[PDB]
């Protein structure tokens, strides 16, 4: 979705991908499932954690198609509907989440859509500690990959107060990429 | 294989004609070649026009054009830089390369019918509006006139297509005004970033009836001269009969932009027979400083005030002379014009940049280098000399210093200056070089000149070295290139170059030669030369009398106004009172302003040589980019790098 700006990428392909996504590898409640998990299990960064893995590995997804929505909707005309059924999903279940990284992953697939409001949002607000990261126990990479969606939540939400004392932890940090297990993380932070 | 080759220059511009040219080295066989220009960053295809092929009967050379529109998409961005990607496919083999691009499109010259107008009369202008290369263009120009402290009163829009470049429009000046200096805006439409201005003055007045001049005798004040600075004084009548008056005069320093006044310095002389001199003394100018030091006295300048009126006693005009330097030395010496980088072991021409302390060029003072005596030589008319060493293989740096040997004048008065040379870096430390050689004349069009290259390498690579390849830059864009063949025992070919009008006022010409040596790797050595080019018109506009005899016709009387020019041409006029001039002659245009306008625009930065082959086209203004891999060094700055003074 981001390389059709810089090399030509087949449209016939990438949208036969979504139809694949759709028909095949999501549950008629709105669910994806995967059903053969990557050999490099250090590139999933963290998604590796079994905990709540079904609910951010629907959001994981629904962001994908999202963003690869306005080339696709013309191809593929299951696409609003699958989305809808994928947002019921979350919608509903989104109050349970425990995870900082979990509430923020869902938080930029729910605010695409326009449902991250209300106590889903103030929830989303309160998960940020320090007013500058959203942060879970462990190591530092998944805290700045959990962070990474959120500042996209934050630009998609169009609420600008809270995103400079972000941004400037995220400068703080001074993280380059590279290394061991750090693909979502390298990837995100500089979308981000 | 053989290797595909691109040369262009460095900066790009908008609404103009862009050479493009295209050559393969050691090929065999036809080539066709594919030429396509995009946008950078991304994709969006701006010209995919022009394709040639290289063909071995052409010496696989072939030049193609192109010509860069501008649109709102390309208008866009205008305070940062933006860039474009050139692609030429060379049969199968694609060689590309980003270019900088600068967003000027053209030239505006603005043409007041006075320097200096009254409350309630009218300002006559034309515009003239001009292409890179000087000749009329049809675009849409946005003018605006702003006050002293820079309100914009007045603005206009209009293209001069079908006009022939001309704009001519008025502007009647109200009497509700506030009186200073105006200034007048001017762009083209399709950019906006490239703003051109002149000035006038608003003031109350009347013209005077004859003008002051006062002369220096020499436009410098050496400190020890006993006698101090004699300034002549000059005046007469507007129509050239001599004024009889009495002249007040008073001297005073600037330094730096505050000047300060010496009361004592005020001395009262009759004007007869059209002048008058006055003197300042070296105590009344101690006297006058409270700084005992004539150490202290060097780096600031004079300025003198003079006030003449008649002795009819009904009109006077007030006089300035200012900006004359204190100095210790008569002379400025500059190598300016001299290249900053040598040939190890081969030898070195040296162009001397000698002014006067004001800043006019020094006529026919010897100079020579401070390493022996015997190496002397005067100036030529422009203030240039020409010195030349016989260089060592020394990798090591190498310090020149000049210095004059002007008779009479002591060693305290002779200029000198001191730099530091740097040596040429081969490939791979080879040593093995292009020397280039040339006359150093002043250049008018319709004569030649011979152009020397001089090959430098060992004799078992000397048969591969079968041609060269020269380039002409001129005013930002290439003019000529071709090839020049060798065959084997030449390491010295003469290539005779016939000067139009097309090379005024400077030009660049590069050189360089291709081969595989050493371990069996690819080696390019280049040398290029800045050479000067006489200012004159491109065409010749000359207006004379009609009549050959009853001068000083009578006021009103018919007279036969002569005009000589180029066929085809359109010429405008204004004739205009002396007295306005004596008043205010600052902002006047005239043809060498406009080859200096050219020359600020100049894209190369050094008077030749480089560092390297890379930094030859840099230097210079050209990229390279070859199929192998040897390419020109990125520039980013359209600007040139500042030398640190
Ligand atoms: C009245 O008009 C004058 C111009 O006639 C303006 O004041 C001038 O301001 C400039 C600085 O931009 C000074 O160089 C001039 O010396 C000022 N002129 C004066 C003091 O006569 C301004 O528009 C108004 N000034 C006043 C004092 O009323
Ligand atoms: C590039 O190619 C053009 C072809 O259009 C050359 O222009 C011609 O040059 C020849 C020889 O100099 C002249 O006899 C012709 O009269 C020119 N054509 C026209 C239409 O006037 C141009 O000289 C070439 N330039 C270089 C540097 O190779």
């Amino acid at each position: 979705s981001l390389a059709v700006n810089l090399i030509a990428i087949d449209s016939q392909v990438l949208c036969g991908a979504v139809k694949w996504l759709i028909l095949e590898k999501q549950k008629p409640d709105g669910v994806f499932q995967e059903d053969a998990p990557v050999i490099h299990q250090e590139m999933i960064g963290g998604l590796r954690n079994n905990n709540e893995k079904d609910m951010a590995l629907t959001a994981f997804v629904l962001i994908s198609l999202q963003e690869a929505k306005d080339i696709c909707e013309e191809q593929v005309n299951s696409l609003p509907g699958s989305i809808t059924k994928a947002g019921d999903f979350l919608e509903a279940n989104y109050m349970n989440l425990q995870r900082s990284y979990t509430v923020a992953i869902a938080g930029y697939a729910l605010a695409q859509m326009g449902r991250l409001k209300g106590p889903l949002l103030n929830k989303f607000l309160t998960t940020a500690k320090d007013k500058n990261r959203w942060e879970d126990p462990g190591k530092q990479l998944y805290n700045v990959e959990a962070t990474s969606y959120a500042l996209l939540a934050l630009l998609q939400l169009k609420d600008f107060d809270f995103v400079p004392p972000v941004v400037r932890w995220l400068n703080e940090q001074r993280y380059y990429g590279g290394g061991y297990g750090s693909t979502q993380a390298t990837f995100m932070v500089f979308q981000a | 294989s053989p290797m595909y080759s691109i040369i262009t220059p460095n900066i790009l511009r908008l609404e103009s004609e862009e050479t493009m040219v295209l050559e393969a080295h050691d090929a065999q066989g036809d080539v066709p070649v594919t030429v396509t220009v995009h946008d950078f960053p991304g994709k969006k295809l701006v010209l995919s026009s022009e394709k040639t092929v290289l063909t071995p009967a052409t010496n696989h050379m072939g030049n193609v054009t192109f010509t860069i529109p501008a649109n709102r998409e390309f208008k866009s961005e205008k305070g940062r830089n933006k860039f474009v990607t050139v692609q030429a496919t060379f049969g199968t083999q694609v060689v590309e390369k980003v270019v900088l691009v600068s967003l000027q499109s053209g030239y505006l010259f603005i043409q007041t019918d006075k320097t200096i107008y009254t409350p309630g009369s009218t300002v006559l202008y034309r515009i003239f509006t001009v292409n890179h290369k000087l000749l009329p263009v049809g675009r849409t120009v946005m003018v605006n006139i702003e006050n002293p402290e820079g309100i914009p009163v007045k603005q206009d829009s209009l293209s001069s297509q079908n006009q022939l470049g001309v704009l001519p429009l008025s502007w009647d000046i109200p009497e509700l005004v506030n009186m200073g200096q105006w200034k007048i805006r001017a762009y083209y439409e399709n950019s906006p970033q490239q703003v051109f201005s002149t000035e006038f003055e608003v003031k109350e007045y009347v013209l005077p009836s004859f003008e002051v001049i006062v002369e220096p005798t020499e436009k410098f004040y050496y400190i020890y001269n006993e006698k101090g600075l004699e300034v002549t004084i000059t005046a007469r009548f507007l129509y050239g009969k001599k004024v009889e008056g009495t002249a007040f005069v008073i001297f005073g320093i600037q330094d730096g932009e505050q000047r300060i006044s010496l009361p004592e310095s005020l001395k009262r002389i009759p004007i007869e027979d059209g002048s008058g001199e006055v003197v300042l003394s070296r105590k009344v100018l101690l006297d006058g400083v409270q700084n005992p030091r004539a150490e202290d006295l060097v780096g600031k300048s004079l300025y003198v005030s003079a006030t003449v009126i008649l002795h009819s006693g009904s009109d006077m005009v007030q006089a300035e002379r200012s900006g004359i330097p204190i100095v210790t030395s008569p002379y400025q010496i500059h190598f300016t014009k001299t290249p900053k980088y040598f040939k190890p072991g081969m030898p070195f021409d040296l162009m001397v940049f000698v002014t006067n302390p004001d800043g006019s060029p020094a006529y026919r003072v010897p100079v020579a280098v401070q390493g022996e005596d015997t190496v002397q030589s005067l100036t030529q008319g422009d203030g240039v000399a020409k010195l030349s060493i016989n260089t060592h293989p020394s990798q090591k740096p190498l310090s020149i210093t000049v210095r004059t040997k002007k008779q009479e004048l002591s060693e305290a008065e002779q200029a000198t200056r001191t730099m530091q040379a740097l040596p040429y870096s081969t490939v791979g430390n080879s040593n093995n070089y292009l020397h280039l050689s040339v006359l150093r004349t002043e250049l008018r069009p319709g004569e030649t000149l011979n152009v020397n290259f001089l090959l430098r390498m060992d004799r078992a690579h000397e048969a591969k070295i079968r041609y060269y390849t020269y380039l002409i830059m001129n005013k930002g864009r290439l003019l000529k290139a071709g090839r020049q063949v060798r065959e084997p025992g030449q390491d010295l070919v003469v290539l005779p170059l016939s000067i139009t009008t097309d090379f005024i006022p400077s030009f660049r010409l590069v050189a360089y030669y291709t081969l595989i040596g050493a371990s069996g790797q690819r080696e390019v050595v280049a040398d290029s030369v800045w050479v000067d080019v006489k200012d004159s018109c491109v065409g010749s506009l000359v207006v004379k009398s009609g009549q050959s005899e009853d001068r000083q016709p009578v006021p009103g009387q018919q007279m036969t106004l002569k005009i000589e020019g180029d066929h085809g041409a359109r010429v405008v006029l204004v004739a205009v009172d002396k007295g306005v001039f004596v008043l205010n002659k600052k902002n006047k245009l005239t043809q060498s302003k406009i080859w200096d306008v050219v020359e600020k625009a100049d894209i190369g930065c050094t008077p030749g040589s480089g560092k390297d082959y890379a930094g030859v086209f840099s230097d210079a203004g050209l990229t390279f980019t070859s199929s192998s891999g040897q390419q020109t060094a990125q520039r980013a700055e359209l600007q040139c790098p500042q030398p640190a003074a």
